């Protein structure tokens, strides 16, 4: 029978008196009915929980750091996450599992990394897939009046894994089904609540069962999970990649996967590091990893074929020069200083998902009436950035050098080159301002200073976001002096050494710095 | 007589 | 038993401890109840979907491409992926499988490419449509709580197939619902996810099912997919086929097969080349080839109603000059050069997905008080292109021998004569330079001059898209001397070379390069 295993199962104390409660109502029944399959499935459901089994948690915080980054590179934060985990694990045993929330752009590594994290905690690996999950009977289950009344996959899976502590991750909190026919992603307030999973009631099983040890990892593209719900979750924003860490990704992790996956030999390949960077500069144009890994992962097949079909050479070295002969074309490409100094023309910093590019900023200002024309897809914070840039050239018309009746005498257009794509942002506004001053009083920008800040009528420069991609475009450029806002020099301590050491920064309160840094004959 | 929940 | 069946159908060892523990459970059941039939609708699901069952799958790369071009004409990325997989499968024992969106407009074969790759291959065909499909069910299924349930359609076709090595191709990956109310394509973020195929779970056969070899081939018309799942697959963009290719498609593939179609002996009808260039140039204007074999169909099926209705002439002979016979009236007509040099008109060069097209631009100067009207359906980016090149001639007009005051004096009128196709980018933007520059001089621009590109207040050009269709589109117009932007001369590697023979092709820096090469007299 089954009470050797009731009692073998060292259960709590209600979980156990429903449990023998069914047990001593199930002795009284014919075994062939209905009931008996009722309440003897529901017995089988109660003694494959995981009540008191656990898994033993690591303890070395070196080790589980070469773990770490022995299967991802870079990811720092995260990593830190799971070492204080580990630290405080280390201290006492049964401390509350860890809810968090892993918030990126496609390919940085968040669903990867859920496994090694089980790997480096020494908990069990767990993965639900929540992507149009749209029935709330998957996480909280039916009642056993139901025909074939099952746990929902949340039981199913803690008696799958057999222990009281896996890492579940959960994959697209932010595609689940919201409807009114359909929204489970309320029912998940009560599985990750930090104070009450103690208690989580299942519809099926009817006792309180803890979830607060399970260590609950999610993974979503953006921040529109339910406001209820997303404040739960301890929130990780894992930022695209740079070009030094998918070089270092690359080479560390992405070609040994993709020559194992293509059986490559030893002295049969040789993809040396200027390829790889071409194939970040000039083919690849996302914040991810996984187009440079088809890319790398086409170099190793077009070289399978090509070393099968023509079996005299042994040998195919890409060395970047020929790497046009094998991906083809080059498809895109990225914004370069000027050569030379120009007058109506700055170097303005832009930054996107992808990555961050140079803007160039043309002015032309014509003999005319007046006629303010701006052009190249602009928004219309930029339209307003321009309308405070000329507000500052006309309020300081006198000590610039310039003829203060040219909102008359001139038309001014103000374009910025690439007019198919879209443009919005305050930031560029001492930029746009740079590019007014010159041009009315025919003082040439130097070509090698890009510039960012948000300008206002008094003068003063505002900060910005994202000086990290901004200054890699400008380290990638042939940019050599960089103009930053003042109050963004909090953000040069998380600088790599490289960009640091090779720019001139130069933090800027008031635009009369960036008038007399960024002009080759001074303003004033 | 056993209930059965329908989509 | 059904003990035999699941130590027959030999299964992993998850899928096995479930099954035997489901037929455990049913040991002690009554035989004709509900749990029963939903318990032995769990176990013969669990048996009828492989779990080790495979394809051989072929080795031979030169029979590969044999069948791959008996089937299909061009397409030599595709043909060069599908040899470079049977490579690494001849050399590898079990591979990942490629996840593949064949992206490009109608007609250009996409659909039938899929079943050309299984033939070749060897691996087994299984077809899904997506076009419109709205409930995620179709791909996870529900749970076996509910009546009459079992698991997504792609679990169904792999039970229905038999192997674990099929090719699925995914048809209409774009026109997938995507609501509050209907998600399929995130519940196709898992079964695409090319890390996590190893273990799908879907929602009736709760079991992880292994998905890590199926080659997945979808197919759609354009980029309008959510960028998590453009993310997970390989993008192969196929564009529109030129002239000679339709050409080859229609001698090699089409005829023949439209010939098995309607009974026609080898001895009752011919067709020519200039009877199908002249349907390529007047009847069809597509980037396809279907409505290419609906005219040729139409040809012989007029060619069978004119040998049954007749029985006195028992040889039909098709060419360029009886087609109005069988076809009639010209549908379309293809933009041709100017014959004149013009003051104010320049050609410019479009481009649209049915393939390029010659831009004819016309401006007019008439004396006024600097009206600025820009008609012909233009764009938002087109009209800040006109208005930066006018402002390019407006900074630059004491060197060009221009009136500085014609901003004031004259009124200004740039016109693009289709008038009723909407057209928008900044592709044209040299051209509007040279235009007004013409029409501020009367120096006339030379008809057999083509250009594009994009211009800056500097008076730079910048890099513009898609050189192929338009060089064929000048090509085709007569055009003999195009100007292109100078960093699109890597493009001209993948021209063919006819056009690079025939076209005068000049890189362009700056404008007044344009405006001397293009312009009859010297600015
Ligand atoms: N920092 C990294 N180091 C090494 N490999 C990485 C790193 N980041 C991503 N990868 C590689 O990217 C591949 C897929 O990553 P993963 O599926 O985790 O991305 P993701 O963030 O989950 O994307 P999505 O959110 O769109 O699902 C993995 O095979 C992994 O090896
Ligand atoms: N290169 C080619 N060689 C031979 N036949 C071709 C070629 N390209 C297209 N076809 C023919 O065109 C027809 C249409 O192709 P198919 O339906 O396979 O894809 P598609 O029309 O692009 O798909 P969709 O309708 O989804 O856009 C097919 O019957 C095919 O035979
Ligand atoms: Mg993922
Ligand atoms: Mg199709």
């Amino acid at each position: 029978a089954l009470k050797r295993k009731i009692e073998a199962a060292k259960m709590p104390k209600d979980a156990r008196e429903k449990t023998e409660a069914e047990l001593q109502k199930l002795k009284m029944m014919s075994p062939m009915s209905a009931e008996a399959t009722v309440v003897r499935g529901y017995i089988d459901w109660m003694l494959q929980v995981p009540w008191n089994s656990r898994s033993k948690v690591k303890k070395d915080l070196v080790k589980a750091q070469e773990v770490l980054d022995t299967d991802h590179y870079g990811l720092e934060r995260v990593k830190d996450r799971i070492l204080e985990y580990l630290a405080v694990q280390s201290r006492v045993s049964k401390i509350k599992g860890p809810i968090l929330c892993l918030v990126g752009p496609p390919g940085v590594g968040k669903t990867s990394l859920g496994q090694s994290i089980a790997k480096a905690t020494g908990r069990q690996y767990v993965r639900m897939a929540l992507g149009g999950v749209r029935d709330e009977a998957e996480i909280r289950g039916h009642r056993r009046t139901y025909i074939g009344s099952m746990p929902g996959k949340l039981i199913q899976k803690m008696a799958k894994v057999g222990v009281k502590n896996p890492l579940f991750l959960l994959d697209q909190i932010d595609k689940m089904a919201s409807d009114m026919r359909g929204d489970p992603a309320s029912a998940l307030l009560e599985v990750l609540d930090p104070e009450q999973n103690v208690a989580f009631n299942d519809h099926y099983l009817e006792v309180d069962y803890d979830l607060s040890d399970v260590m609950f990892v999610a993974t979503s593209n953006s921040m529109n999970i339910p406001a209820p719900l997303l404040d739960r979750m301890e929130v990780i924003r894992l930022s695209g990649y740079t070009e030094d860490e998918k070089l270092n990704i690359a080479k560390q992790h992405l070609l040994p996967k993709q020559f194992e996956r293509n059986a490559i030999k030893k002295g049969e390949l040789t993809i040396d590091d200027s390829a790889i960077m071409s194939i970040i500069r000039y083919y690849t144009r996302e914040a991810g990893v996984r187009s440079l890994e088809r890319e790398i992962s086409k170099l190793c097949r077009k070289a399978v074929k090509n070393l099968l079909m023509d079996k005299t050479v042994k040998h195919i070295e890409i060395n970047g020069d020929n790497l046009k002969d094998f991906l083809g074309v080059q498809k895109v490409d990225y914004g370069r200083a000027d050569t030379e100094n120009r007058v109506g023309q700055v170097t303005g910093l832009a930054w996107t998902e992808v990555g961050g590019d140079l803007l160039t900023i043309e002015t032309a200002c014509v003999p005319g009436k007046g006629k303010l024309t701006y052009t190249g897809s602009l928004g219309e914070v930029m339209q307003e950035s321009i309308q405070a840039a000329l507000t500052v050239v006309r309020a300081r018309a006198d000590k610039l050098g310039i003829n203060p009746d040219f909102y008359e005498k001139r038309d001014i257009h103000v374009h910025v080159p690439e007019g198919a794509t879209p443009k919005d942002g305050p930031s560029a506004g001492i930029a746009m301002c740079t590019a007014l001053v010159s041009c009315l009083t025919g003082n040439p920008v130097r070509a090698d200073v890009a510039m960012t800040g948000e300008i206002t009528l008094r003068g003063l420069v505002l900060p910005i976001g994202g000086l990290k991609e901004k200054l890699l475009a400008a380290h990638r450029g042939g940019i050599k002096v960089v103009l930053i806002p003042d109050d963004n020099k909090r953000d040069l301590e998380e600088i790599p050494d490289n960009v640091i050491a090779d720019l001139e920064i130069h933090p800027v309160k008031r635009i009369d710095d960036v008038l007399a840094i960024a002009l080759e004959h001074p303003a004033f | 007589a056993a209930a059965a929940a329908a989509a």
